[PDB]
RNA sequence: AGCUGUCAACCGAGCUUUGAUCCGGGGGUGUCCGAAUGGGGAAACCCGGCAGUCGUCAUGGGCUGUCACCCACUGCUGAACACAUAGGCAGUGUGGAGGGAACGAGGGGAAGUGAAACAUCUCAGUACCCUCAGGAAGAGAAAACAACCGUGAUUCCGGGAGUAGUGGCGAGCGAAACCGGAUGAGGCCAAACCGCGGGGUUGUGGGAUCUCUCUUACGAGUCAGAAACCGUUGAUGUAGGCGAAGGACAUGCGAAAGGUCCGGCGUAGAGGGUAAGACCCCCGUAGCUGAAACAUUGACGGCUCGUUUGAGAGACACCCAAGUAGCACGGGGCCCGAGAAAUCCCGUGUGAAUCUGGCGGGACCACCCGCUAAGCCUAAAUAUUCCCUGGUGACCGAUAGCGGAUAGUACCGUGAGGGAAUGGUGAAAAGUACCGCG
């Protein structure tokens, strides 16, 4: 979970070649940042497309 | 009821103390086995009941 | 209930036909009343202790009021009227007059 | 004083006890009483005090479990009761019949 | 005609459009009213 | 004009025409546990702080208020460290916490079973679980259909149709266009530009900015397009009132509502009781009638709000929702089981444009047609009955009907949990005085 986008985990069918079908999730790519908010420093779990975006 | 009303706060409190000294006095004959009339234990504690109405009324400005 | 305390009543239905009598004491829960001289049972009671005879209720359905018209008695149903004041008050039909 | 800030000591002495062994204790002046079950000794000296205007020198207190009853349908029990036996000074009595 | 003669122990009343084929049967008699007979048969 | 609930009789003692009991509306009290919330705890128990107050020489002890955590905001202080924040302190909040029979939205998600075996598939997005609700929910004002003709927000019902399709093309699964119906409704923002406010709201594209031409009181409201309250009054609800008309004779046994004769009411011959089959004995029904009080909901007045220049022509290419669309990989759902696979949703990488922009019309290309995604709000048709009022049954009638003619009780289990059996004297107790054997 992206604590700025609210970007959550998706699940799914991991699939086999006798398509055999089984649960599993796909998490998305988030990085433990160090960043300022209102001048404080704070740790921030962020996915990645928050930080290419520049939102952090 | 309506004679109650007509009595101060001090004669209304007063009237409690009578109230609950002649529940007090009958509970005790009770006890003891000397009560007559049982409907009396009744009656006082209705009279008892009325003059908290009256006097939280008084208070709340009802 | 329409049949008073202390009313002069008429037994149309029951072992003591005719018999008038008032009314002594009124049930008006269970629907039941005491008219004095009918339905006398005999109750053997021990210690005085004996045989002893009072009345026992009849139905209410089963007396009737009795007013006087015309010299004899004769038995009415009863309905009401206010007078000014929103007073009902016992009205025969017989008769149409003020029970 | 209020409607809701008023208490009276006669509403802690319930009633006395009267019984073969409280009349026993009657000779040796330990007048046994019922009280409010959520009264302590503190409270049951106060009272006494207060009601009778008499000198009190010891109080003792019994907690005694209501009875088991057995009726047509089932089983009841009667309330749960707490008594006092209140000692007093030499020479002072209370008239409680 | 309907107040009148609803309360008769022996007498069913009804609509010119919904008289029924069961009240026909069950009736010894049939008795329209002249606007009702018109209304029925037009 | 009686009454003191019921099992449930009984005694005793009382209240009551100075209006009781009973019924409806409002109000006061409301111990302790429980989200439990001063601290603790084996729920209904234990121990306190602070302020006030009663009591005593005084401790001890009573009584009232108040004190959990998280969140919102206002102020003081501001660490290691200097700004500074973190944190700490103070003040307030009708903020949250938990409960609930069914119905709803969004997520997670079985197996028994079927396939006469079994793994793709089915069962089934069911059971169950998680978050969030409301009186309904969700959806909903076209980046939609259709096919060159055209319809014009959404939802639900009957078709289309067990059809086109889909499938170890096995067992099975299964639309849409369009047609007939129930209800009917449309609003607002972001952006550019100007100083949180103005601005503007588009598919025939519209808006901004600049140039030119002409011109220069009124409406809407308790709602989705803002939001309350004060009063006057209308209706409905929560107690009620009135409400027609039958006698005689005999029988019966014990009682007439049954027999015979004569009658009556009927805007009332629904139903129930009354000592055996009652329209006229009672309760009622048809039909009218009624509210100090408070609730629901209208109308009006106060009240509140919105608007008070506008239109056309020409310029310009400034704006029209970004880590988004698309594309690559891995998946989900759609008739479609990944296939040439469109549209829709998710994760990872890569990654635009702004009207010459972009999307769809079942791979893809061109033309043509429709439409403006990456913002929001929205009543009505629709599902449900824990509960309340009034009714119905070719439904049951005590091994039946709910498990329960009250019982989740007795009993069983450590516990989640399982879980019974017992209705009937008579019209009225008149429930057998008295005598005798014991």
């Amino acid at each position: 979970n992206c604590d700025v986008c609210g970007k959550g985990p998706g699940f799914g069918n991991n699939i086999s070649h006798s398509h055999r079908r089984t649960s599993r999730r796909w998490n998305p790519n988030i990085q433990r940042v160090r960043a300022v908010v209102g001048r404080t420093p704070k740790r921030l779990n962020v996915c990645t497309s928050c930080i290419k975006a520049g939102k952090v | 009821a309506s004679e109650l009303r007509e009595l101060s706060n001090e004669e209304l409190v007063g009237k409690l103390r009578e109230a609950k000294e002649e529940l007090f006095n009958l509970r005790f004959q009770a006890a003891t086995g000397q009560l007559e009339n049982h409907g009396r234990l009744k009656a006082v504690r209705k009279d008892i009941a009325r003059i908290y109405t009256l006097m939280r009324e008084r208070e709340l400005g009802i | 209930m329409k049949i008073k305390k202390g009313d002069l009543v008429q037994v149309i239905t029951g072992k003591d036909k005719g018999k008038q009598g008032k009314v002594i004491a009124a049930f008006p829960r269970e629907d039941r009343v005491l008219v004095e001289g009918v339905n006398r049972v005999k109750k053997h009671t021990k210690a005085a202790g004996g045989i002893v005879t009072v009345e026992a209720p009849i139905h209410v359905s089963n007396v009737q009021l009795v007013v006087e018209k015309d010299g004899n008695k004769v038995v009415t149903r009863v309905g009401y009227r206010f007078d000014e004041n929103g007073n009902k008050i016992r009205v025969a039909k017989r008769t149409g007059e003020d029970i | 004083v209020t409607s809701k800030t008023f208490t009276d000591p006669r509403d802690i002495l319930v009633k006395p006890v009267v019984s073969e062994k409280s009349y026993a204790l009657l000779d040796e002046n330990k007048y046994t009483f019922v009280v409010d079950p959520r009264a302590n000794k503190t409270q049951i000296k106060q009272a006494v005090e207060a009601v009778f205007s008499v000198k009190v020198t010891g109080v003792n207190t019994i907690n005694r479990q209501g009875k088991r009853k057995r009726t047509r349908t089932g089983y009841g029990k009667r309330a749960n009761t707490k008594r006092a036996i209140v000692t007093l000074a030499e020479g002072n009595r209370i008239d409680i019949f | 005609a309907w107040l009148s003669a609803r309360n008769l122990p022996q007498v069913h009343i009804l609509e010119p459009g919904q008289l029924n084929t069961y009240d026909v049967l069950v009736s010894d008699d049939v008795v329209f009213t002249k606007a009702a007979f018109e209304s029925f048969v037009s």
